[PDB]
């Protein structure tokens, strides 16, 4: 019956200027709702949502992925791995009602891109065309990675998403943003210092801080620094693996390079499983609130 | 402004990188004791970017407000990774608290 193919289909009569206004709405709500999660803001959770709706992809049969917007259904919604993402969903809710024409998959992925850009991260090219798919196309729970693992697990897991060593190390840099919450994932604490500004501090912190592996209140083991940060076992394994370690040192010495590689990797992540036809518009780079004068 | 609200804003948005007490430890950024009425990039023991030193400004409540609105805008090349307080109310509250906290 032939492999499952997802053809990008631009929302009828919508263009670059239309998506900028969705972007603006997301960015403005980011700017104004600054109290959430003890003044961390919605930035980090929007990025996590975008990665989680994308990280269900299986390259072998093109199941899961951002295309179908399948996060809107309870099976994927109540995924224990996705605990806490309801906040990001409720954030995007009023925006979806203001732009009812945009597909769920386009909105989720755009939220992540907006967040990264607004948090002074790199520019992330973005492509529209994702289309809402029925509820039985929803991926089973358990396709997202576990935290209590080593580098071997990480490398292997990301093969399924077609990500190589450099792409993995780059994407993990997103753990410069936000924190872990105990009632969500059984891990607690800020990853770094700048919680809502996109930097290369993930790499610098891994290499330069003094970490200790200890039990938290959920009896889960996590790496804690004396400076009060925390890292998951999967995060710390990036300096336990020799090949990972080289790339870690690279991004720690060059933020510009990290920004470039993250932008590629992230867009690749959001676009996995999508076939873009020839008539499809070129990828969009959206203007931040800052360069609009705000 | 409300010093107590400003206390909350400092605890959640500044404390991770700065302390306020006299003779308090340097962290991500420098200790901020006696910050008002002192030249920028002058905390002893701390390693600033030279962009912060080149700015060369005695810190007061007005330039603090502008700085904390958008740190990269006021001092290009600063390494203080902070988005910025975009609500003037919060800037007034924070600076009010910081005025006494670091006396
Ligand atoms: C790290 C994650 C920080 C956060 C959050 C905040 N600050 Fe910061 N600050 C930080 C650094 C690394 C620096 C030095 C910048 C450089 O280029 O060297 C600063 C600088 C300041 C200053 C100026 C100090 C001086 O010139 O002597 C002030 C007055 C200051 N920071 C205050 C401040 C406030 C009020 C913050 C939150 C509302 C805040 N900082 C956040 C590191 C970080
Ligand atoms: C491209 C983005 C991205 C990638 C890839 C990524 N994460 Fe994260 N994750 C985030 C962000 C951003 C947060 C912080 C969310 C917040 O603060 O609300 C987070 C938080 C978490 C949390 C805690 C969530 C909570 O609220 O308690 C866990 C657990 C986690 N990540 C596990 C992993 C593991 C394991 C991997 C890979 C092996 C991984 N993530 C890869 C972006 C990412």
């Amino acid at each position: 019956t032939t492999p499952l193919v997802h053809v990008a289909s631009v929302e009828k009569g919508r263009s670059y200027e239309d998506f900028q206004k969705v972007y603006n709405a997301i960015a403005l709500k980011l700017r104004e709702d600054d109290e959430y999660d003890n003044y961390i803001g919605y930035g980090p959770v929007l990025v996590r949502l975008a990665w989680h709706i994308s990280g269900t992809w299986d390259k072998h049969d093109n199941t899961g992925g951002s295309y179908g917007g399948t996060y809107r259904f309870k099976k994927e919604f109540n995924d224990p791995s996705n605990a806490g993402l309801q906040n990001g969903f409720k954030f995007l809710e009023p925006i979806h009602k203001e732009f009812p024409w945009i597909s769920s998959g386009d909105l989720f992925s755009l939220g992540g891109v907006t967040a990264v850009q607004e948090m002074q991260g790199p520019k992330i090219p973005w492509r529209c065309g994702r289309v809402d798919t029925p509820e039985d196309t929803t991926p089973d729970n358990g396709r997202l990675p576990d935290a209590d693992k080593d580098a071997g697990y990480v490398r292997t897991f990301f093969q399924r998403l077609n990500m190589n060593d450099r792409e993995v190390v780059a994407l993990m840099g997103a753990h410069a943003l936000g924190k872990t919450h105990l009632k969500n994932s059984g891990y607690e604490g800020p990853f770094g210092a700048a919680n809502n500004v996109f930097t290369n501090e993930f790499y610098l912190n891994l290499l330069n801080e003094d970490w200790k592996l200890e039990k938290n209140d959920a009896n889960n083991e996590q790496w804690d620094s004396k400076s009060g940060y925390m890292m998951l076992p999967t995060d710390y394994s990036l300096i336990q693996d020799p090949k990972y370690l080289s790339i870690v040192k690279e991004y720690a010495n060059d933020q510009d390079k990290f920004f470039k590689d993250f932008s590629k990797a992230f867009e690749k992540l959001l676009e996995n499983g999508i076939t873009f036809p020839k008539d499809a518009p070129s990828p969009f780079i959206f203007k931040t609130l800052e360069e609009q004068g705000l | 402004g409300s010093a107590k609200k400003g206390a909350t804003l400092f605890k959640t948005r500044c404390l991770q990188c700065h302390t306020v007490e006299k003779g308090g430890p340097h962290k991500v950024g420098p200790n901020l004791h006696g910050i008002f009425g002192r030249h920028s990039g002058q905390a002893e023991g701390y390693s600033y970017t030279d962009a912060n030193i080149k700015k060369n400004v005695l810190w007061d409540e007005n330039n603090m407000s502008e700085y904390l609105t958008n740190p990269k805008k006021y001092i290009p090349g600063t390494k203080m990774a902070f988005g910025g307080l975009k609500k003037e109310k919060d800037r007034n509250d924070l600076i009010t608290y910081l005025k006494k906290a670091c006396e």
